[PDB]
């Protein structure tokens, strides 16, 4: 069950009665119990822990939490000032982090020039000439 | 304390420095600046950094995915990419079915 | 030439119907998980990535301002040539960062806790070591709380001329600039006029 | 009076001990970890080998195996993409060109 | 072409954020000179002949 329950157990929280249906969809997991000797791990760790660590994180979101924290000061000398958290901090440290740069801006400002323009724009380039 | 102060005053002053990169301090979540923002922030530990820095090598051989397997999944396309790797199975077997 | 179809083609055609055989299963749910990881892989990262994205304006330029602080506290003795260009601009863009400096005070006894600690909720237990870290300096402090609680008030004044000067212009540099690089995957050469323009489509292509 | 003021000091002096391992380790932890390092990376490339991440390396294989010894990787990544281009009429494109020319 | 090493950000984490609030620091280290201050301060009338 493990397998499809990664996929129903975060939308089983809103599909009580339609325990009785995804219920039938688990045993497509036991297909895959050979596969299960190396497919365990990343049973789970397909939807809903993978969300935490292996695909939402990958550990790259582990530390983009970790340093805002002295931003905060910063944002702070300016937010205790009431006059300047809006129109100075809010309005230039969230204008990038709002929408736009979510998956192409992980560091300064080189997560496209790695992936984006180095792969993401190269990555048809690799093969759709060859083949 | 001198004993401490000997092993202690270096730390306090030191630590303001990963105040910001405090991920970078913590054990873990070091990983993201060393191997997810690091396909080639991994250039200078070379040695070290394998991660995605030696993707190049892992596809020396592999010269259709030189240019597009080397640095994609370390921060964005790996939740992108996989989706896309069936359609690739199915449709990469209709250009072997050309030959069939 | 009977055998020259299926040599070739089932090298990779038995992954296939082993796509379809593992389909619902986890064997080809990497393939069906990420499928909708284009919304579940960014549900987690994006409240932390502005963390990391409001980060971009600071820990970026708006702690370069310091260079206008910074060369005149370590290059005045290494290097005379640019310390009569350190302490110059200090007089004027750096004048807040004294009365910053001033916040970066009001904030290690009072704020440490309530605005180092605040964008790392769930990640609580390893800034906790930090804070009561940067919160056992408080200790020696204990004995000189006077001047941690009059200094906000005399900031107030300083605000003004603390966001006139300091935060205004280079807290802005770096919200457009790191606004340039995501444009660049398809359009390069001229996505710096459209940094500020072309910032969020670009993302979603 | 002033000992305890004194002790006082002294037990910032002995406190800050539980956070001696708090600094140092920036430089430390970004070179130690490089097990986990590569294993991050070694579902990266888990997505790259992907005639095989359908079936195994996308969950043990290679996002786990290929990360201390990746060169097991070299080989174990670019055989089932260098075997789809040859099986992809690159390897054999004189057979596939007179196999049709003489259609 | 890859010759952009995000070693900098890295250190753009690191190379002035210490100095946007260099006086947490200072407040631990006059913990640490505390005990230098208060043996300084028990040394200090009686105690100035040790």
């Amino acid at each position: 069950d493990a397998a499809r329950i990664s996929e129903v157990k975060a939308w089983l929280t809103s599909q009580f009665e339609a325990v009785g249906k995804e219920v039938p969809n688990f045993e497509y997991t036991h297909r895959s119990i050979t596969h299960l000797y190396n497919l365990a791990t990343a049973s789970q760790a397909k939807s809903q822990a993978a969300t935490i660590v292996a695909n939402d994180f990958r550990l790259k979101a582990s530390e983009y939490r970790a340093q805002a924290a002295r931003i905060r000061e910063i944002l702070e000398s300016a937010g205790m000032s009431q006059e300047s958290l809006p129109s100075n901090v809010v309005s230039s440290a969230q204008v990038l982090a709002n929408v736009a740069n979510l998956l192409n801006i992980r560091d300064t400002e080189l997560s496209s020039f790695l992936v984006a323009m180095g792969d993401i724009s190269l990555r048809k380039t690799g093969v759709e000439e060859k083949r | 304390k001198e004993v401490s102060a000997f092993f202690q005053s270096p730390d306090n002053s030191l630590y303001m420095l990963p105040a910001t990169p405090q991920g970078l301090a913590r054990d873990p979540s070091a990983i993201p600046s060393i191997c997810r923002i690091s396909a080639a922030l991994q250039y200078p530990a070379g040695l070290e950094g394998s991660d995605a820095s030696l993707a190049s090598v892992l596809e020396s051989l592999e010269f259709c995915l030189r240019v597009r397997g080397s640095e994609a999944c370390v921060l964005e396309d790996l939740a992108k990419a996989i989706d896309l790797v069936h359609i690739r199975q199915d449709l990469v077997e209709s250009g072997h079915s050309l030959l069939d | 030439q009977g055998a020259a179809q299926n040599l070739p083609a089932d090298v990779n055609q038995l992954i296939d119907q082993l796509e379809r055989h593992c389909l619902a299963p986890d064997g080809s749910l990497v393939t069906k998980s990420v499928y909708s990881d284009l919304q579940l892989a960014r549900e987690e990262m994006s409240r932390e990535r502005l963390r990391y994205l409001e980060a971009m304006a600071i820990y970026c330029e708006a702690v370069a301002m310091v260079e206008e602080y910074q060369q005149a506290i370590s290059v005045a003795n290494h290097g005379g040539i640019r310390d009569v260009q350190g302490l110059y601009p200090q007089l004027g863009l750096k004048n807040s960062p004294q009365v910053y400096e001033t916040l970066e005070h009001r904030l290690v006894v009072a704020e440490a806790a309530q605005k180092l600690r605040l964008p790392l909720i769930s990640d609580g237990g390893e800034i906790h070591e930090e804070e009561i870290e940067k919160w056992l300096g408080i200790t020696p402090a204990y004995l000189s709380y006077v001047q941690l609680q009059n200094t906000i008030s005399m900031d107030m004044a300083d605000y003004q001329m603390f966001l006139a000067r300091e935060i205004e212009g280079r807290l802005k540099e770096k919200c457009d600039k790191l606004a340039d690089a995501i444009v660049d995957d398809t359009d390069s050469s001229t996505g710096n006029r459209n940094s500020s323009a072309r910032l969020p489509e670009r993302v979603k292509f | 009076k002033v000992i305890e003021s004194e002790l006082q000091g002294y037990l910032s002096a002995t406190r800050s001990r539980v956070g001696r391992c708090s600094a140092l380790i920036q430089a430390a932890s970004d070179v130690q970890e490089q097990g986990a390092v590569d294993d991050r990376d070694s579902f990266l490339h888990g997505v790259r080998d992907l005639l095989s991440i359908h079936s195994n390396t996308q969950a043990g294989l290679s996002t786990y195996v290929s990360a201390p010894a990746i060169i097991q990787q070299i080989v174990a990544l670019q055989s089932d993409l260098s075997s789809l281009q040859s099986d992809l009429e690159n390897s054999l494109p004189d057979d596939r060109n007179r196999c049709i020319n003489e259609l | 072409r890859m010759l952009e090493v995000s070693r900098e950000e890295a250190e753009r984490k690191r190379m002035l954020d210490e100095r946007a609030n260099y006086r947490h620091k200072q407040a631990l280290l006059e913990a640490y000179d505390q005990q230098c201050d208060e043996a300084t301060r028990i040394f200090a009338e009686y105690h100035k002949r040790l």
